[PDB]
C-alpha cells in the first residue's frame, strides 16, 4: 500500500516552534488534499489544518488560527506543518491524514471513485516542557506466578518494552504512562506465568528508549 | 447429430451365417430384420470366436450401433449359436464395454418371447474399433456420420 | 438551458452573470457535492462487491 | 504439467512429484497424457470431481 | 481392514481385464476372477471380462478402476479369487474448498 515517513517529533520548549513533515509514496500525492489532526495524550481528537491538492485553499483550526501554517511540495511528495507559541495544551500526537472532505480539495480526476482513498499516519509526538531529557532506570520485580520490570525516570514518552529479544507475546501487560507532580515518567511491564516455570525457563526484559539513546536489559527472578 | 447418413463397411464375418431374419420383422411380404443390423448365427453347428477389427482413417467421428440377442429359451440359444452363452466385448483405444446375454423367457411381443439389447459406440479419428464375441451378437453393418449440428427433435401430433 | 458551459472546471453546476461591472462565472459547490456523493455511493455498491464460488 | 489428476492419483511413474501434495486449484494441461499401463474409469468425472473437492 | 480414525477414507482399487485366456492362466492359475469389495453400508462386485483390446503401448489388456469410501467405525472387506489390482493404503478426503480447472495458461 502507501508508505510514508514522518519527521519532526520531539520536545519543544514552551513558546517555541515545531516543524513536522510527512513524506509519502505509493500513490498520487498531486491529487489528494491532506489534513493535520492532533490528539492530546489521554483522550480527545482535535483537528488542526487542511490543504488542497495545489495549495489554493488552506484552512486552519480556530484553536491555532493566526499562529500556525501548513505547506506542501508536490515535486518532493512532502506535506509539512509549522506552529509557534506552543503551550501545554498543544503537546500531542500529530497525524498527517487524508480524510473524507469536500470534493474541491481533491483533484478533478479523483472526485468520483468507488474506493475513496484514505489513510492515517502514525502519530508524531511533540511535548512541551523544560527539556531535561534523561535516561531511564530499570528494576526487575518478582516474588500461578507473576513477574515484571519497572522503568522510571524518563521524560520523553516513546518508551518500548520487549522480552528476551522479543519472543513472549502472551500475557504481556504494558502499562499506560503515569505523570506525577514531578516531570518524570514511570511505566511497568508485567507477565503472569503459572508457578511451574522458575527452573523450567528464566526470562529477561528489555527497555528501549529511543530519544535518549537507551537500550537497557535486565534479568527477572526472585531474591 | 441431425442425420442418418449411413455407410456400409465390409467386416470379416468369416465362418458364420450372416443376414438372419425373423417372422416378426416383415419387409415386402417376406421375413426380414433391421436393415442396419446383421444377425449373426452359427454355421455348420460351430460358432468360431469372432475377433474383427475395423479402423477409422477419416476426419470425423463414427457412430457404431450394435446389439446382443437375449433368447427366450436355452435350446433356442443352442439352435442359433451351437454353444451355451455368449460374451460380447466392443473396445477401442479409449473405451470398452462387455455385454452378457441373459437367457430367459420374456412376455411375448408379436409372438416373440426373446429380446435384443442395443448399444452404441463412438470411434474417434485414428481410433480402431474392435469386436470380440462368441455368439448372441447382432453385428453392425456400417457407420453413421455424426456432426456438431444444430438439429433437434420434438414429440408432437401437430400436422 | 440551450447548452452547457465548457469553461467550468471547478464544479458541475454554476452561475454566469453580466452586470454593468463586468461578466463573470462561478460554480455552485454543495449541489456538485450532493451529486458526487450519490454517484460515489452507487459505485461503492457496484464495484468490489464480488462473492466467492469455488467448486 | 504432464499429468491429469487421475494419473497423479494412481501414481503414474512420471506423476511422482505430486505424491502427498495438497492444492486449492489443479490446472489440467491439454498436453497431458498417460505413459503407463492402460485403464479406464467407470464414472471418471465423478471420481475426478470428488478428488478435486 | 478396519477404520478406527475420525475421518472418512478413500480406497482406490481395480480389476485387470487381460487380452487373452492363457494370459489369465499365466497370471492367476484359474479361469475367471470375481472381486467383491464390501462395507457395512456398501458393496460392489466386479467381474473380469477377458478379451483382446486394441493395443495401447503394445498392451492388448486393460484395468478398470473403482473407488470405495469407508466411514469412521466402518470395516473395509476385500474378497477375491484373481484379477485383483489391490490397494496399498488410503487417502485422506476432506470437506475442502479446492477444485480443478483445465487450462493451458502459464
Ligand atoms: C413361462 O410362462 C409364460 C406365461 O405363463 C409363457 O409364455 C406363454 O407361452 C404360451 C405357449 O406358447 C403362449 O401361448 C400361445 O399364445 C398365442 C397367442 O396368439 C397362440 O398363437 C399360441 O398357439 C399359444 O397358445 C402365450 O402367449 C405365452 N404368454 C406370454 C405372456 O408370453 C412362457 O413360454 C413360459 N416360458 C417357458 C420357458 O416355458
Ligand atoms: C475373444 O476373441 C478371441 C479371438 O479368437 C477368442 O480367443 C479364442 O477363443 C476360443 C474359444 O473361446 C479358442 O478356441 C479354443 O482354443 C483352445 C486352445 O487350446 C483349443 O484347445 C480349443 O479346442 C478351442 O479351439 C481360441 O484358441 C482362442 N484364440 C486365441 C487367439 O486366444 C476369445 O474366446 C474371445 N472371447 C470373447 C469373450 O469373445
Ligand atoms: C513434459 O512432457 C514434455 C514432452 O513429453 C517433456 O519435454 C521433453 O523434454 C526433454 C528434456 O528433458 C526432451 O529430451 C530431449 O532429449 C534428446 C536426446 O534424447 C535431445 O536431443 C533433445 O534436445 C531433448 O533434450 C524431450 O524431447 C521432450 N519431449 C518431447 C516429446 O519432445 C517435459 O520435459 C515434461 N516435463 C516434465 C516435468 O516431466
Ligand atoms: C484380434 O485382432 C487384433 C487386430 O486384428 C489383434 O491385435 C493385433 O495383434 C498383432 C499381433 O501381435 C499386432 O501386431 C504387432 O504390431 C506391433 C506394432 O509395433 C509389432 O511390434 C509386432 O511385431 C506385431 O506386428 C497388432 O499391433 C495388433 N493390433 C491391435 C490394434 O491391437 C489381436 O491380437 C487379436 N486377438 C487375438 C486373441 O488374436
Ligand atoms: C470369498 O472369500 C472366501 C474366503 O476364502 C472364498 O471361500 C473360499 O473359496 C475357495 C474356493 O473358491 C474354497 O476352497 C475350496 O473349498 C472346498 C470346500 O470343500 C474344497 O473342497 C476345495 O478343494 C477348495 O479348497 C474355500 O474353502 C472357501 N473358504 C470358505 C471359508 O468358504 C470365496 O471363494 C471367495 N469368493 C469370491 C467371489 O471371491
Ligand atoms: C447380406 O445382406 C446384405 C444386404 O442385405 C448383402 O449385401 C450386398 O452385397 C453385395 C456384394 O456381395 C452388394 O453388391 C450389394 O449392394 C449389397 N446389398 C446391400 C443392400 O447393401 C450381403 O451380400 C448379404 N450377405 C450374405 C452372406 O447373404
Amino acid at each position: 500500500q502507501v508508505q510514508l515517513l514522518e519527521s519532526g517529533g520531539g520536545v519543544v520548549q514552551p513558546g517555541r516552534s515545531l516543524r513536522l513533515s510527512c513524506a509519502a509514496s505509493g500513490f498520487t500525492f498531486s491529487n489528494y488534499g491532506m489534513h493535520w489532526v492532533r490528539q492530546a495524550p489521554g483522550k480527545g481528537l482535535e483537528w488542526v489544518a487542511i490543504i488542497s491538492f495545489d495549495g489554493s485553499k488552506k484552512y486552519y483550526a480556530n484553536s491555532v488560527k493566526g499562529r500556525s501554517t501548513i505547506s506542501r511540495d508536490n515535486s518532493k511528495n512532502t506535506l509539512s506543518l509549522q506552529m509557534n507559541s506552543l503551550g501545554p495544551e498543544d503537546t500531542a500526537l500529530y497525524y498527517c491524514a487524508k480524510l473524507p472532505s469536500p470534493y474541491y480539495f481533491d483533484s478533478r480526476f479523483v472526485w468520483v471513485a468507488a474506493s475513496a482513498f484514505h489513510f492515517w499516519g502514525q502519530g508524531i509526538l511533540v511535548t512541551v516542557s523544560s527539556a531535561s531529557t534523561k535516561g531511564p532506570s530499570v528494576f526487575p520485580l518478582a516474588p500461578t506466578a507473576a513477574l515484571g520490570c519497572l522503568v522510571k525516570d524518563y521524560f520523553p514518552e516513546p518508551v518500548t518494552v520487549s522480552w528476551n529479544s522479543g519472543a513472549l507475546t502472551s500475557g504481556v501487560h504494558t502499562f499506560p504512562a503515569v505523570l506525577q507532580s514531578s516531570g518524570l515518567y514511570s511505566l511497568s511491564s508485567v507477565v503472569t506465568v503459572p508457578s511451574s516455570s522458575l527452573g523450567t525457563q528464566t526470562y529477561i526484559c528489555n527497555v528501549n528508549h529511543k530519544p535518549s539513546n537507551t537500550k537497557v536489559d535486565k534479568r527477572v527472578e526472585p531474591k | 447429430s441431425g442425420t442418418l447418413e449411413f455407410n456400409n463397411e465390409s467386416f470379416n464375418w468369416t465362418g458364420v451365417t450372416q443376414n438372419g431374419t425373423s417372422s416378426a420383422c416383415i419387409r415386402r411380404s417376406n421375413n426380414s430384420f433391421f436393415s442396419r443390423l446383421n444377425w449373426l448365427t452359427h454355421l455348420n453347428f460351430k460358432y468360431p470366436a469372432l475377433n474383427v477389427t475395423m479402423p477409422n482413417n477419416e476426419q470425423f467421428d463414427k457412430l457404431y450401433i450394435w446389439g446382443v440377442h437375449h433368447p427366450g429359451t436355452d435350446k433356442d440359444q443352442i439352435f442359433l449359436y451351437a454353444q451355451s452363452s455368449g460374451r460380447i466385448t466392443v473396445s477401442t483405444k479409449r473405451s470398452q464395454q462387455a455385454v452378457i446375454p441373459n437367457i430367459g423367457s420374456r412376455p411375448r411381443i408379436r409372438n416373440i418371447p426373446s429380446r435384443i439389447s442395443i448399444y452404441w459406440t463412438i470411434v474417434k479419428p485414428g481410433d480402431i474399433l474392435l469386436i470380440n464375441s462368441t455368439g448372441n451378437l447382432i453385428a453392425p453393418r456400417g457407420y453413421f456420420k455424426i456432426r456438431s449440428g444444430k438439429s433437434s427433435i420434438m414429440r408432437s401430433d401437430a400436422p | 438551458i440551450e447548452n452547457g458551459w465548457e469553461g467550468m472546471v471547478d464544479g458541475w453546476y454554476g452561475f454566469r452573470h453580466q452586470n454593468s461591472e463586468g461578466r463573470g462565472q462561478a460554480a455552485d459547490l454543495k449541489s456538485t457535492q450532493a451529486a458526487i456523493d450519490q454517484i460515489n455511493g452507487k459505485l461503492n455498491r457496484l464495484i468490489g462487491k464480488t462473492n466467492e464460488k469455488f467448486h | 504439467e504432464n499429468c491429469t489428476l487421475i494419473d497423479a492419483l494412481l501414481g503414474d511413474p512420471q506423476c511422482d512429484g505430486f505424491q502427498n501434495k495438497k492444492w486449492d486449484l489443479f490446472v489440467e494441461r491439454s498436453k497431458a497424457y498417460s505413459n503407463c499401463y492402460p485403464y479406464d474409469v467407470p464414472d471418471y468425472a465423478s471420481l475426478r470431481s470428488l478428488v478435486a473437492s
